[PDB]
C-alpha cells in the first residue's frame, strides 16, 4: 500500500508474503 | 568574434604577441605537434 | 609391466600426463594404490634433499642495476625537457 | 606529539576532558566524585559514575580510555562521517566528546539513558583484554572501502577489517590527531626560509591543507658536481606524486612510524613483506595468548615499549620515591613524607577468560621517579610487550607433517612449558577443590576455575609476518632435525609457505634472531632502513650474524658460501639434510551446494538421510494461512485410484 504499518519501536510488521520469502593433517 | 576580442585583450588587458625565442626542441614541438602524435 | 622408462625430469605437468595414462590403462583401483606409493615417495625426497630459502637464495638477474640505472637516465632528462617546454605533461606521463 | 610518539588514549583523554570542562555547560543550557573505586564497580558489578547536581549520575572515564558501566569495560570507538566525497576534508570524526554530549542533550530533554547508550549503542563495545596489545588498539577504531590520498599520516592503509565490513572499520595512525573541526590532523617538518623566526617547525596539517604542500618523504644523501638543493626526491602534491627538486619541497615527514596503525608498527622488518600480509600480522597479533612466563623478543621494532606504557597492563609510580616492600599482593612506596601502598593483580580473569597476573619488577631501596615501572603484568616484560616466545625454528619440509600451514615441533616445548597458558573460566563447592572443563577453584563469589593448558596438536601458532601454523605432530627431541653444535631444533616450519605468500621478513628475523641470542643482544630496529642505504637489513643481518659466528667460534651460523643456510643432520638417522636450511630464533606467538553434490553423485537415500515431513507439513499450514491448500494425491499405476496423502 506505500508506507507499511509499523509497531511503537519502529519496525515494519512482516506478513506472511514476507514470511514465505579441527583438521590435522595426516601423511599417512 | 575573433577581431573584437583581440582588440578587447590589447586595449583592457594589455595584451601584445611579443616575440619568443625558442630553442631548436622548442621550435619543434610546435611544429610537429600540429600534424598529430606518432 | 610395461611401464616406460622415464629418464629426464618428473614436473607437475608431467606427473598429471602419466596419472591420466595410468587410470586409462590400469583402472583407479590401481592409480589409487599408485597415488599412495608416489605421494609417499615424493614427501620422504622433499625431507631428505631439504629444500629451504635464504636471502641468497633470492636471486636478482644480473642486469637489472644497468637496467634500472638507463630507465633513471631517460626519466631526468625528459624530467628537465618537460621544464623548459619542450615536451607537454601527457608525454611526460606516458613516458 | 610534536617530537614524542603521543599516548595512545591521548584522544579519548582529550575528548572526556573537553565533555567535562565545556560540554556540560553546552547541554545545561557541580561534579561529586565517586563514592566507590574502580575495583569495588567491577567487584560489586556497579557503575563508576560521578553525580551531578541531584540531576542523576554521569560516567566517568579511566586513563586509559574505558569506561565502567555495571561491572564491564566499555569503549566508545571514534565514527567518520560526512560533515570528492571521499576526501578526508569532506569527512569529519565524532569521538567520545560528541557522543557523550548528544545523551547528556537526550537526556535533558539522567541516569538510565547512559546505561541504555553504553548497553545498546553500537559504537559502546566490550573492551577487548585478550592481550595488551588488544585493550590499547580498540579505542583507536575508526567507524564507517578504498584508500585515498587524504589518508596518509591519519588513517592507516593496512589495518582494516577481514570479511564484509572490509574498508569501513580503519584504525587512526600512531601520530595522528583530532582538530578543531572534527578533523583529522598529521604532523611534517616545515622548511623554512632563511628570514622567519620559526620558533617549532613542526606542523599539524588538517587533510584540507595537505593538498597544496609538497610534501617529500626522501633523504638528502645525494650529491654530485652541482648544488644539494637541485637534487631530485619524491614528493606528494596535489594527491599524486612528483619528482622535484629539495628547493621546491616545503614539508618532510621524518616520523619513522607515521603513516601506520599501532599493529603494522609491531612488524620488524615490515618493508620486506607483502602488505596483504601485514594485515593478516596485525590480527593475529590480537588473537595472542598472554603465557604463563614471558619473554622480550630478540628483535622488534621498538615500539613494544610504547605499547607496554599506554596499555596499562604494568604498575607506574604515581609519585617518586623509595621502594620499602614488596610481595605478591603489594608494593610499599614512600616519598616526602608520603607513604603509598599499591595492590597488584593476581590471576584475575580477563574478558576473554585470559589471565592478568603482576610481578614487582622493583626491590626493596630503589629510587623512583614519577611515571616509572613498577611492575610487570602478563605479555610484558621490562616494559615491553611480550606476546610470545624465541624458539629454535628451521625451514625444510619434514615428511609431510608441515604440509601447508602445518607445524611441526618438539616435546621440549611441551615439557618445557615453552607456551603453557593459564586460562580462567567463570561460572555464574569448596576453594581450591579440583573439580571435573578441568580445572581448580581459584576464587567463589560465581566460581571461577583456573587451566594450565600446554601447546597440543590443532593449536595454532604465528609469527608477526602473517605466517600462521597449526601444530600437527609432536616429536621427541632425538627425532628433530638438529644442527651443527648438536642442539636440536624446536619447530619445522614449511619453506614453501614463503614465495607464495611473499613475506621475506621472517626471513630476516630469524637470521637476525640466531645472532642475538648467542651475542646476548635484542634488536630494536625501525621499520624502512632501507632510506640509510641498499640492502641495509641484509648489510645489518650479514655483519650481526658473523660477529656472533666468530665471537662464539660457531662457523656454521655464517657460511660464506650460503649465508644464513648451514646443513642439518636427520635425528632418525644422523645423515646430513643435502640441502644447507636456513635456521633461526623468530618470535612465535600462540593464538586463542552440499544438496547438489549428493544428487550429482546420485546418492538419493543418503539425501534423503539428511533431509529427514515437518518442513513440509509446516509449510502446508502456512500456505493455508493464505487461503491456499496444497494437497499430495498419489495414482495407483495398478488400478488408478487416487489416495490423498495424510499431510
Amino acid at each position: 500500500r506505500g508506507q507499511p504499518m509499523r509497531d511503537g519501536h519502529n519496525k515494519v510488521y512482516k506478513s506472511f508474503s514476507d514470511v514465505i520469502e579441527v583438521i590435522v593433517v595426516g601423511p599417512s | 568574434t575573433e577581431d573584437e576580442a583581440r582588440r578587447r585583450n590589447w586595449i583592457e588587458r594589455g595584451w601584445a604577441p611579443w616575440e619568443e625565442i625558442l630553442t631548436p626542441e622548442a621550435d619543434f614541438a610546435r611544429k610537429s605537434l600540429n600534424e598529430g602524435e606518432e | 609391466a610395461n611401464l616406460v622408462f622415464h629418464n629426464k625430469v618428473i614436473d607437475g605437468t608431467a606427473i598429471k600426463r602419466l596419472i591420466s595414462r595410468l587410470i586409462d590403462h590400469f583402472g583407479m583401483a590401481y592409480t589409487s594404490h599408485i597415488l599412495d606409493q608416489v605421494k609417499t615417495l615424493g614427501f620422504q625426497q622433499a625431507t631428505a634433499t631439504s629444500i629451504s630459502l635464504g636471502i641468497d637464495d633470492l636471486l636478482t638477474i644480473p642486469s637489472k642495476g644497468w637496467l634500472v640505472q638507463d630507465a633513471e637516465q631517460q626519466s631526468l632528462i625528459l624530467e628537465k625537457h618537460h621544464h623548459y617546454g619542450n615536451v607537454h605533461a601527457v608525454e611526460k606521463l606516458r613516458q | 606529539g610534536t617530537s614524542t610518539i603521543p599516548g595512545f588514549n591521548q584522544i579519548q583523554f582529550e575528548g572526556f576532558y573537553r565533555f567535562i570542562d565545556q560540554g556540560l555547560i553546552e547541554e545545561l543550557s557541580q561534579l561529586v566524585e565517586p563514592l566507590i573505586k574502580e575495583r569495588d564497580a567491577v567487584y560489586e558489578s556497579l557503575t563508576y559514575s560521578s553525580e551531578l547536581y541531584f540531576i542523576g549520575n554521569i560516567p566517568l572515564m579511566n586513563s586509559l580510555g574505558t569506561f565502567i558501566v555495571n561491572g564491564i569495560y566499555r569503549v566508545v570507538i571514534n565514527q567518520i562521517l560526512q560533515s570528492d566525497m571521499n576526501h578526508l576534508k569532506n569527512k569529519r570524526i565524532r569521538s567520545v566528546a560528541d557522543l557523550l554530549q548528544d545523551q547528556l542533550g537526550l537526556a535533558l530533554a539522567l541516569t538510565t539513558t547512559y546505561e541504555s547508550f553504553f548497553g545498546l549503542h553500537p559504537l559502546s563495545q566490550v573492551l577487548d583484554r585478550t592481550n595488551p596489545l588488544t585493550q590499547i588498539v580498540h579505542g583507536r577504531k575508526l567507524s564507517y572501502r578504498d584508500i585515498h590520498p587524504s589518508h596518509y599520516g591519519r588513517i592507516c592503509p593496512i589495518d582494516t577489517s577481514e570479511g564484509i565490513n572490509v574498508g569501513l572499520i580503519g584504525s587512526l595512525s600512531i601520530h595522528a590527531r583530532i582538530g578543531d573541526w572534527g578533523s583529522l590532523e598529521s604532523p611534517f617538518y616545515e622548511l623554512v626560509e632563511k628570514s622567519k623566526k620559526a620558533q617549532i617547525r613542526m606542523l599539524f596539517l588538517s587533510p584540507s591543507q595537505d593538498e597544496y604542500y609538497m610534501i617529500a618523504a626522501g633523504n638528502s644523501l645525494a650529491l654530485n658536481r652541482g648544488i644539494q638543493e637541485e637534487q631530485v626526491v619524491p614528493a606528494r602534491y596535489r594527491q599524486e606524486f612528483l619528482t622535484i627538486a629539495w628547493e621546491e619541497v616545503h614539508l618532510r615527514s621524518i616520523f619513522p612510524f607515521q603513516y601506520f596503525s599501532i599493529g603494522a608498527s609491531l612488524i620488524p622488518f615490515i618493508e620486506h613483506n607483502d602488505a596483504n600480509r601485514a594485515l593478516m600480522s596485525s590480527n593475529m597479533q590480537r588473537q595472542a595468548v598472554p603465557l604463563s612466563r614471558s619473554e622480550k623478543c630478540i628483535v622488534g621494532t621498538g615500539l613494544e615499549r610504547q605499547v607496554a606504557l599506554d596499555s596499562g597492563v604494568p604498575a607506574i609510580a604515581e609519585h617518586e620515591g623509595k621502594i620499602l616492600y614488596t610481595d605478591t599482593e603489594k608494593i610499599i612506596l614512600s616519598g616526602n613524607e608520603n607513604t603509598l601502598s599499591i595492590p597488584l593483580i593476581m590471576y584475575q580473569r580477563s574478558n576473554k577468560n585470559t589471565c592478568m597476573h603482576q610481578k614487582p619488577q622493583v626491590r626493596r631501596g630503589k629510587c623512583i621517579k614519577k611515571g616509572q615501572i613498577l611492575a610487570d603484568g602478563a605479555a610484558t616484560v621490562g616494559g615491553e610487550l611480550a606476546l610470545g616466545k624465541n624458539v629454535l625454528v628451521a625451514y625444510m619440509p619434514w615428511e609431510g607433517y608441515n604440509f601447508e600451514d602445518a607445524v611441526l615441533i618438539s616435546e621440549c616445548l611441551v615439557y618445557g612449558d615453552i607456551y603453557t597458558s593459564f586460562h580462567i573460566r567463570k561460572y555464574e563447592v569448596m576453594l581450591g577443590s579440583w573439580v571435573e572443563g578441568r580445572g581448580r577453584v581459584i576464587d567463589v563469589r560465581r566460581v571461577y576455575i583456573s587451566q594450565k593448558r600446554e601447546i597440543k596438536v590443532g593449536d595454532k601458532v604465528a609469527g608477526r609476518h602473517g605466517n600462521k601454523g597449526i601444530i600437527s605432530k609432536i616429536l621427541p627431541r632425538q627425532d628433530m632435525p638438529y644442527l651443527q653444535d648438536g642442539r636440536p631444533v624446536d619447530m619445522v616450519f614449511n619453506p614453501l609457505g614463503v614465495p607464495s605468500r611473499m613475506n621475506v621478513g621472517q626471513i630476516f628475523e630469524c637470521s637476525l634472531g640466531l645472532a642475538g641470542s648467542l651475542l646476548d643482544r635484542h634488536y630494536r630496529i625501525a621499520p624502512f632502513d632501507e632510506r640509510y642505504e641498499q640492502e641495509a637489513s641484509r648489510k645489518l643481518v650479514f655483519s650481526e650474524l658473523y660477529e656472533a659466528s666468530k665471537q662464539t667460534a660457531n662457523p656454521w651460523v655464517f657460511e660464506p658460501e650460503y649465508p644464513g643456510k648451514s646443513r642439518i643432520f636427520d635425528g632418525r638417522t644422523g645423515d646430513p639434510f643435502e640441502q644447507p636450511v636456513i635456521i633461526g630464533k623468530p618470535y612465535i606467538l600462540k593464538l586463542i551446494m552440499e544438496v547438489w553434490a549428493l544428487e550429482g553423485f546420485g546418492v538419493a537415500h543418503i539425501l534423503q538421510e539428511m533431509l529427514t515431513p515437518e518442513s513440509f507439513r509446516l509449510l502446508v499450514r502456512e500456505l493455508r494461512s493464505l487461503a491456499l491448500e496444497l494437497n499430495h494425491f498419489l495414482v495407483s499405476e495398478k488400478n488408478f485410484q487416487i489416495n490423498r496423502k495424510e499431510v
